[PDB]
């Protein structure tokens, strides 16, 4: 029963019309000395979010949003025939810390996720204190003291669970901070993008590098005891499953119509998940710049296993282990239980690393 | 003189394209880089070489970002609107020794510092004054700067 | 730095008296120093004559005061004001003796939806303690009321207690914030001052001397 | 017998911003007139404390705060079954030098780190006090005569046994200043770092996108030097006079810390839970840093953190052989380097290492 | 209307040494402005009228030489005013005439300077309101008006 789970993935795609900045240039970040192009994590994680993948087998994705008018709107319609519309814009307002009229416009002070269940569980609670005499505040002092049965609600909302949430104002300032248990770092090439060449000797003369193909180095990581809180205490196989639909998604999504490189015949380019009692990322494995071969794949996949056996050792980590690769590297020495298809992992996953 | 709501308004109203082109610059004088800027400023006699130094000021800070700094008139009763330092004072988002240093800090440091601040505490304020303060911007200007910060943060406590 | 006691003068109606020496009873705005001594007084059960502690209360304590608006519902409920066209019959003619006038009339002006939050200190020469005083207005031995008998209280007199450097400072622990304050003592940022003839004059009955309020505006 | 043990970790992260300013900027510092990233010692001093390996093999980190309203609430839940609830109070009050009422906002007058193992010792003092209707001043006499009897209970509080204490008030200000044992400096990049900036926005799920402002968050990658050393005479003192086998444990988890544990900041966006590539550890008799390594910053081939090794190896070469030191040392790498003089202990394990510490350097 | 100089004395008396410490660093009235501190030590007293500001920098200057230099003593309750600056100057035995001399001829700024000196080498015992209605004017007249109260001092004493 180790706490974190590790999610190492090497994803070879498009290296351009990414994730860009204020100046249509793609993002990127210096590594050892190198420029490695980059894919920010709020953009990684937006787009497991908004995810068809994520539709069909998490849930429907929080509501984030800064203007409370429409969501008064969103409300009313989507509640209305289970809550008097009063309910609703009294709950809203309790929330957000706001008044609710029926004004054009009504800002909060930041774009803040919202779950629907979440606030009709609420709408419930604000309608039953109406009915019992309960003033606000004592009100809110009765929903300090069970707050897991407000977390419930985020298994409609797991993005939030996942990524956290913080409030500024109303009453989920006290009731609606969440701190996130997936930690997730930003996507960078394991090698250099720009070609590596000086053009003036070049002209002289007149591993093989790709160009419209680069290799990327995403981690994250899922704190199991925090995805279980978040959840209202679900237990850890519904935590392992959502884990699991997370390796899938941080193994195959790629922001935008574009995807892998191989996507039509391979599912995964190289996935390794491990789980431990502390978290720890393997991209020292390319600070070391990685130079090109057949493509940049397998050398990536050379240097990920060389440092993962060296670190693993070095460092005594005897937790379990996993990984799927199709390439034929040299193999990764420790106890890794190798998977034939990616779905046998994600099963291995699912099954809290025995299957 | 210089008009400045007039500055505002066409800062308020340039496009998002200048507007993002303008805000990378990182000093004043790299604003002489920029065709958008030209544009923008000659309207408002940037021909004339007494008011160019000025300009260039006024637009940097305003390149913190096209609603970065808030306009707001004075009341009728006052005879003169919120000042910067006021402005910053009641963001409570700045720190005094970041205005100490500020007043302290070289032709230059210092329009990339108060930037830093402005963006940092988005602040409310009557804009033709800091206008007229980012005209002349001498130390008793800067002075008056730390003044109303300190003295504004004591009233208010 | 020093120990304060956090009092809420609120009812439906109040009254805090102007200098007249006619029928018609006036108001301001806001309680008034001579006032406050009266409700502390008729805490701790002074009796009017008991000029000794009378003038030890006086001496001992001192008030600021700030003005809270009302609001319902998210609304804003401005203090307003109300005259009373109050009648006597039977009412002396002279001080001595039984002789009556048929009817007498007085007009008397109340506030309407007022509320405050003030804020009292000892001072350096102090007769009294703050513990006697918070036990006094926890439980107090004459009927309390605000201005007038007619003007209950809708909320215990007791608020709170705590410690600070300004009474400005003292005052922010306590919802409702952002109404403007009448202080004894002067808060340094703040200029203006609000003349009025506030201070009982204990040796010389039902006579009043001029003071001055400092201003904190919110 | 060395009375210093030294620390040494290189340790390389991902892109990240593990410490920033009040004004969201990574904190850096000029070293041998080049940028460096910087982490603050207190940010390490910090995660170290708070950190699940030191509640698991150290003990309790100490309760740093100034509200002694809430710090008097919690003694009173977590030592009720021991004293009487006046004499807690009573002890808060001495050691504070502020009336306890049950008013519920007392302040100190700065935040103080408040070990209860500590407070529990006082609270039998002072009742001992009271049944013999001892005088405070008089109590304080006592208490000040043997001092050792106070600091053993830092063993339930070794990170101020490490790190020191000073308060301004109340009995602690004679019964409670610790002079720290361990030193520790802000972790600098071996090399110069020009950081660069996230172009960020949200997006608004409920407006149509158009044009937006977007914000901007610096961000570096970087290989950092972490220093710090023990003093362990000072420490076995600070600990009411423990052996130098618990002042040897304590090191090495101190060791074990420095080389794993990375700040919480920004950690759930950038991840950088990186593990360190070199630890060295050095006994000696004068404490000594190897900062100057990266004086002339290290310049890149194949990553900085190979250049960096070889820098901090090649220096340690300079001064051993310069100054003459003599005393045992240790080194662990996840790389296979070019050789440091023999004369330091390759250690192919980090547990190994610290073995190595635990058993004094002969292991 | 006029400035309250027994309560600033007092006021910098009882001043927190860390405050008393970033204003003793000034090397130069005006310097005063660049200073957190002093504006927040003389914001009771008026500075906010631009009538008193001036006066209050060289106050505030004077004071600024020790937290206890300036020994304030009250006058006889029967003479009119108190000890002057010149007379306590001479009082001390550790001013030379000269001194006294260069400092009446001295270009602005630099004689507060001057005088800062004079006061932390003599540590004078004087009537302080007196003193500081003498910088409240501080023009030919009161310089004179010193060095004759020396001379004659001197002269007697």
């Amino acid at each position: 029963m180790s706490n974190f789970i590790n999610i190492h993935v090497l994803i070879s795609h498009s290296p351009s019309c990414l994730n860009r900045d204020d100046m249509n240039m793609q993002k990127d970040a210096i590594f050892g000395g190198k420029r490695r192009v980059r894919i920010s994590s709020q953009s990684l994680k937006r787009a497991m979010r908004k995810s068809g993948y994520y539709a069909q087998n998490i849930g429907e994705s929080s509501l984030r949003t800064i203007h409370l008018a429409q969501l008064r709107d969103v409300l009313r319609q989507k509640l209305g025939e289970r809550f008097d519309q009063k309910i609703i814009d009294k709950t809203l307002a309790l929330l957000s810390g706001k008044s609710v009229d029926e004004a054009e416009k009504i800002s909060a002070d930041a774009v803040t996720p919202w779950v629907v269940g979440e606030i009709a569980w609420f709408c419930e609670q604000v309608a039953k204190a109406e009915a019992d005499n309960l003033d606000d505040k004592k009100l809110l002092k009765v929903l300090k003291e069970d707050i897991a049965a407000i977390r419930v609600n985020l298994q409609q909302g797991v993005d939030i669970a996942l990524s956290g949430r913080m409030a500024t104002s109303g009453m989920m300032t006290e009731l609606g901070k969440v701190d996130g248990a997936m930690s997730i770092a930003h996507a960078i090439t394991t090698h250099q993008v720009d070609s590596d060449i000086d053009w003036f000797t070049a002209v002289d003369d007149l591993g093989t590098q790709e160009f419209s193909s680069g290799v990327f180095y995403r981690y994250a990581n899922i704190n199991l005891a925090q995805l279980q809180e978040n959840l209202g205490g679900a237990s850890r196989e519904q935590a392992l499953e959502i884990a699991t639909h997370v390796v899938h998604m941080l193994a195959t999504e790629v922001p935008g119509a574009k995807q892998r490189t191989y996507a039509a015949f391979n599912p995964a380019d190289m996935v390794m998940v491990n789980f431990s009692d502390m978290p720890l990322s393997m991209a020292n494995a390319f600070e070391k710049a990685v130079k090109a071969k057949d493509g940049f794949l397998q050398p990536s996949i050379q240097a990920f296993n060389q440092y993962w056996d060296r670190v693993a050792n070095g460092y005594g980590l005897n937790g379990a282990a996993a990984q799927f690769s199709l390439s034929d590297v040299d193999p990764i020495t420790a106890q890794v239980k190798q998977m034939p298809t990616l779905e046998q992992l994600k099963s291995w996953v699912r099954n809290n690393g025995e299957a | 003189e210089i008009d400045a709501m007039a500055l505002y308004r066409a800062w308020q109203q340039l496009d998002n394209g200048s507007c993002a082109q303008i805000r990378r610059v990182s000093e004043p004088d790299e604003l002489r880089d920029i065709p958008a800027f030209y544009r923008l400023v000659q309207p408002f006699g940037w021909e004339n070489p007494r008011h160019q130094q000025a300009l260039l000021r006024m637009v940097f800070c305003l390149s913190a970002g096209k609603n970065v700094i808030r306009h707001q008139d004075k009341k009728s009763e006052q005879t003169t609107g919120i000042s910067l330092g006021r402005a910053l004072a009641n963001s409570g988002r700045i720190n005094e020794r970041r205005i100490f240093q500020l007043i302290r800090a070289d032709r230059t440091a210092d329009m990339v510092q108060l930037r830093r601040l402005l963006t940092h505490a988005e602040p409310v304020l009557d804009w033709p004054l800091m206008a007229r303060m980012l005209t002349w911007w001498g130390k008793r200007e800067r002075q008056q700067l730390l003044e109303d910060f300190v003295l504004t943060t004591n009233k208010n406590a | 730095m020093r120990s304060y006691l956090i009092l809420r003068l609120a009812g439906p109606m109040q009254a805090w008296g102007q200098p007249t020496f006619e029928g018609t009873r006036p108001t301001g705005r806001f309680p008034t120093r001579s006032g406050l001594l009266g409700l502390l007084g008729a805490c701790l059960g002074i009796q009017r004559d008991d000029t000794s502690s009378l003038q030890a209360l006086s001496e001992s304590v001192q008030f600021a005061v700030r003005c809270d608006e009302l609001i319902l519902d998210d609304r804003r409920v401005s203090v307003t004001g109300l005259r009373d066209y109050h009648t006597v019959l039977g009412a002396r003619e002279d001080y001595r003796g039984l002789k009556s006038h048929e009817t007498i009339q007085t007009w008397r002006e109340y506030l309407c939806d007022a509320s405050f939050t003030v804020a009292l200190w000892l001072t350096p020469h102090a007769t009294m303690v703050i513990s006697e005083l918070e036990k006094a207005v926890l439980k107090p031995r004459y009927t309390p009321y605000l201005g007038r008998r007619s003007c209950p209280l809708t909320h215990p007199l007791f608020l709170g207690t705590c410690q600070a450097s300004d009474p400005q400072k003292a005052l922010l622990n306590y919802e409702p914030v952002g109404g403007d304050i009448y202080s004894e003592e002067s808060v340094t940022g703040h200029h203006l001052k609000f003349t009025a003839r506030d201070e009982p004059m204990i040796t010389l009955p039902r006579q009043f001397a001029s003071r001055e309020w400092y201003v904190i505006k919110g």
